[PDB]
């Protein structure tokens, strides 16, 4: 029992670390560890449930274990399908992050920058503030009013939205303001 | 301020083509959409299509494909629409509209409108006749006066009294088409002390044939 | 093509009462969380003016006496304190699908007290006579309602040829109408007959208003 | 083991749900459940470690258990101190969210609206977009250019920053742009 | 375009007080900070304090606390600074500055500066004397011409030639204080064919005493 | 009060070489992730002009030949392709603490080829004589470098009283100097002597340039 007490002690220590520190803006090493832990926890849970079903106390526990195995398999398949659809839309590694479901892609500096969004919007604003592009509150980089991207996209698992530039404005000191409004929500995938 | 200004009225012939323009000022013309609505003389509005002048992306109604072609010109800040193989059904008023943030689903500011007439009849200057109260001189508190404009083509004509100074109780009546010749009338009422102490004048301007008449009203 | 049907096609409301306009839809206009239903106002000779966008939001610069509601298929526009300046035609538009469609249109009329016309008869001018025509013109000004008839009798005999009538739009100040009826003749027909009478028959005027002249003195 | 296999089966099922759905924007019910689990994990882990220390295989495992107990106590105290400091400076319930460490307070409509931030900024922008205030990408509510708040604050566990309005601008259609720049980082707490 | 404009030069007696103003245009005056820098005639720059005109929040250097008082006026879009119990150490040039986004740590645009003189000496108009080459007229390739301004108080005086049309080869020398009266000289050079074919003139303007002299130089 | 010390207090660079200016600090200027070090340029008779803000960022509208670096306490400004228009005084400022402090100032001079002065002597005017004074003025124009001295000898005898020398700022076009030395006399003292000579000695010429006049001709 002392061996199991030490193991169940270290079992809870990993549970505390994941729920307190393993976030994207927080420790990224622990975020990656959390992803690995989840990906390994799905099959272990499924196998444990089917083992409890095959070696069961009575027919009630067998049915309970079968239902739980079906539930964890459904969760596994749902996660994989949603992540693969989002990756097909955006080709970014934010697709596998469980915390996010909406992604914003901006063509800047010859590359595409992907950032998560809290809410899906019909119009997206932008500010400059002395030559530092800041779209939807995200710090992207250095840009000018003349060098603003002409078209951005917002990708989710189900649809892909297209946005175009409109209604710019300039103030003194290399600062400005712009708006991006949606014109098409079809034409899925890239 | 944001503005949109269109061309003038167009008179064409069946089988020909016309090109309507609509240019805007006060904003970046290349970042907006235009929507090109159409309104028949006795019916409701109708949507033709869109264009984004920044790159040239267009949408169409489907009925107007082939009939309507949309182009743009960023350098001069002007957009064009061309109607081809014109018939009598193509006589209408064509607007242009845009949104305040450059969106394609809201039309916030519009153009004044462009009237297109598709007919083979030739232009005719108007003939203005004064209408003096010869029955009993109308010596009441307020004497009424008229000014009859007959036989002009095409629409429209403008009748103003004393170059716009006299605008109290002026009723201008709609034109009645009759054998390809319109007829219009207008009335004004003045106090009996003003007339005939000061003779009034109905100014008639027909821009289609560049006719300007300043016929005056005198007692019979 | 989401067909939009409006009810009614014409509406009369007294100054002060509320006006309700309805707009149907062939399909569901609601997109991914948005309604996309707009309302316009068009006075004669002017481009349309936006009032409500996305079925609830009020346009900037529009008086707060306009309000809209509805969702999915049923939509409604309300003008609670109507005024004399609200005489126009109202349309509903959808933007969900690519071929944007408009509504049929609902003309709004204002009800008020009855008024009598001001009949005025005019003889043909010398320029008209020397050009060869003869057009007698009768004006009917500032009457309500629109139910009025004109009888163009000459020398006691009715004339049914060459009579052209033309009403005006309802005024935006006193909400009253006007009308002009013209009778077109030739010089010989005008010369032969002597007495011309313009008779206006309005509902509030039981005895018709008569204005006449004789060409011998004119 | 059949009983223990079922219990360890349901032990992992809660671990799947917390790492996949229990997020503030995803599912608030599971977020609250995660908070309750996190608050109950620390005493249980500490008691299990001291139990493994008192009932130990050898003195090595006793030292390991003592060190782990000290570590979990340190985590508990750090969390409570940071959360209480942030709550004292902002008086919001986002102070107890492990994901967030920076909070933005905006006085609007007679109330203060607290929203989390990803980075601490020297200057904060704002857009209107047809009478809908949107500060740092957060949808706050309806506001006008003349009705913009005069002063906002950004609170963390160590310092409290003060921001003031400057460099406004108007565009057509009841839309605009504003900037909030920091002028004081002292004067801690309210 | 954002700008700041200050007042004119001030001459005050010791023991009195002066009130400098600085107003701006092209932006919302109530949302910015002003910084009020000071520069002594021979030394470097020095910071006095700040003010936010929207509500009246100020900071001070600590040395200038009690000496300098900052106030604002939102209605007229003008800010003021008052210096009290003035001494000879208080003669300097006072600037006002602000940032492009309304911040208090960056000074992006400045005012032209206001010069304050604290002395008991009374103002004196200048005396302009022509300078001509009386030895042999110096008929070389290019003849040099002078114009001497002597005995004026206080600073400054502006010397220009032919109302600024001749601005090539002009060397205006700094003033030399001597027994509470300044002395200044300026030299211009013209081609030998130009003079004395066209008469040149040095325009001396002393705004402190409202003196405007257009003395013209002539050959002996 | 964070004291900022600059080095050197004066700098002379040839037209084309690079110039390096240093600024120290009594304490650490780095705030919570920000440097807060600014550099200014002030030409004579003009307000200062910002060049670099937060120790690295270049101001808009400033030519890209200015660049700054440094962190914590050591900071540096560099002008790699210097030009004739860069003659000014450069300051460093901190904004971390409440009392903002400036640097001492570093005047930048520009080296070029040596040039000789153009001496011009001027007799007193009749207006000056009838007012009562007599001030002879000697101009020295367009010489480099600043090493020059003037001897005011009258009738072969040196005069050391009433001499006022006034240099000008270095030009922003050809980077050369100028000077004027004036000798002040009364009318009687001027009338007694006859010959007046302005003697200027520059390092580029071993034989001084002399311009003189007499009262008999003048």
């Amino acid at each position: 029992l002392e061996q199991w007490n030490l193991v169940i002690g270290f079992l809870f220590l990993t549970w505390i670390c994941l729920l307190q520190f393993a976030y994207a803006n927080r420790n990224r090493f622990l975020y990656i560890i959390k992803l690995i832990f989840l990906w390994l926890l799905w099959p272990v849970t499924l196998a444990c449930f089917v083992l409890a079903a095959v070696y069961r106390i009575n027919w009630i526990t067998g049915g309970i274990a079968i239902a739980m195995a079906c539930l964890v398999g459904l969760m596994w398949l749902s996660y994989f399908i949603a992540s693969f659809r989002l990756f097909a839309r955006t080709r970014s590694m934010w697709s596998f992050n469980p915390e996010t479901n909406i992604l914003l892609n901006v063509p800047l500096h010859g590359t595409i920058l992907t950032r998560p969004l809290l809410e899906s919007e019909l119009v997206i604003g932008a500010v400059i503030l002395r030559g530092h592009l800041r779209i939807a509150g995200h710090h992207l980089g250095r840009c000018d009013i003349k060098d603003l991207p002409k078209e951005i996209t917002v990708a989710t698992s189900r649809t892909l939205s297209y946005y175009k530039l409109g209604a710019s404005q300039r103030v003194a000191g290399d600062s400005g303001f712009a708006a991006y409004s949606r014109y098409r929500i079809g034409n899925y995938k890239l | 301020e944001v503005q949109l200004q269109q061309s003038g009225a167009e008179l064409v012939r069946p089988g020909s083509s016309v090109k309507i323009s609509c240019k805007g000022s006060g904003y970046v013309f290349s970042n907006y959409w235009m929507n090109w609505v159409k309104q028949r003389p006795g019916q409701g509005l109708e949507w033709i299509g869109q264009i984004y002048p920044g790159d040239g992306d267009t949408n169409y109604n489907g009925k107007f494909k082939g009939k309507a072609t949309l182009t743009a010109d960023k350098s001069s800040s002007t957009a064009y629409m061309q109607l081809s193989s014109l018939t009598s059904e193509d006589s209408a008023v064509y607007f242009c509209a845009s949104g305040y943030l450059g969106e394609n689903y809201v039309m916030d500011f519009w153009g004044q409108g462009t009237s297109v007439t598709v007919s083979s009849a030739k232009t005719t200057p108007p003939s203005v006749y004064p209408l003096a109260p010869g029955s009993a001189a109308q010596t009441n508190s307020m004497v009424t006066l008229g000014c009859l404009v007959k036989g002009y083509f095409p629409e429209p004509v403008t009748v103003t009294w004393n170059s716009g100074s006299l605008s109290s109780g002026v009723h201008t009546f709609p034109a009645v088409l009759q054998s390809d010749l319109y007829t219009l009338s207008s009335s004004v009422t003045v106090p009996s002390s003003t007339w005939p102490s000061e003779t009034v004048t109905c100014n008639v301007a027909h821009p289609a044939s560049s006719t300007k008449v300043d016929k005056k009203i005198v007692p019979r | 093509d989401i067909v939009l049907t409006q009810s009614p096609a014409s509406l009369t409301v007294s100054l002060g009462q509320r006006a309700t306009i309805s707009c149907r839809a062939s399909e569901s206009v609601d997109s991914f969380g948005n309604s996309f239903m707009h309302w316009y106002q068009q006075k004669p000779g002017q481009p349309p003016k936006l009032l409500i966008y996305r079925a609830s939001n009020l346009e900037s610069g529009i008086p707060a006496r306009f309000s809209g509601s509805g969702s999915r298929t049923d939509f409604t526009l309300t003008i609670n304190p109507v005024e004399a300046d609200d005489v126009a035609t109202y349309y509903c538009q959808q933007s969900s699908e690519d071929p944007y469609t408009f509504g049929g249109g609902t003309k709004l009329e204002i009800k008020r007290a009855d008024a009598a016309p001001t009949v005025s008869i005019f003889p043909p001018s010398s320029e008209q006579l020397t050009s060869g025509g003869a057009s007698v013109v009768c004006f009917l000004n500032n009457f309500y309602p629109k139910d009025i008839n004109v009888k163009w009798k000459i020398d006691g005999s009715e004339r049914q040829n060459g009579v052209l009538n033309s009403w005006t739009d309802q005024d935006s100040k006193d909400s009253t109408y006007s009308m002009s009826s013209t009778l077109t003749l030739t010089k010989d027909e005008y010369e032969r007959h002597n007495s011309y009478t313009c008779e206006a028959t309005h509902k509030t005027s039981t005895s018709p208003i008569v204005k006449s002249f004789n060409r011998n003195e004119c």
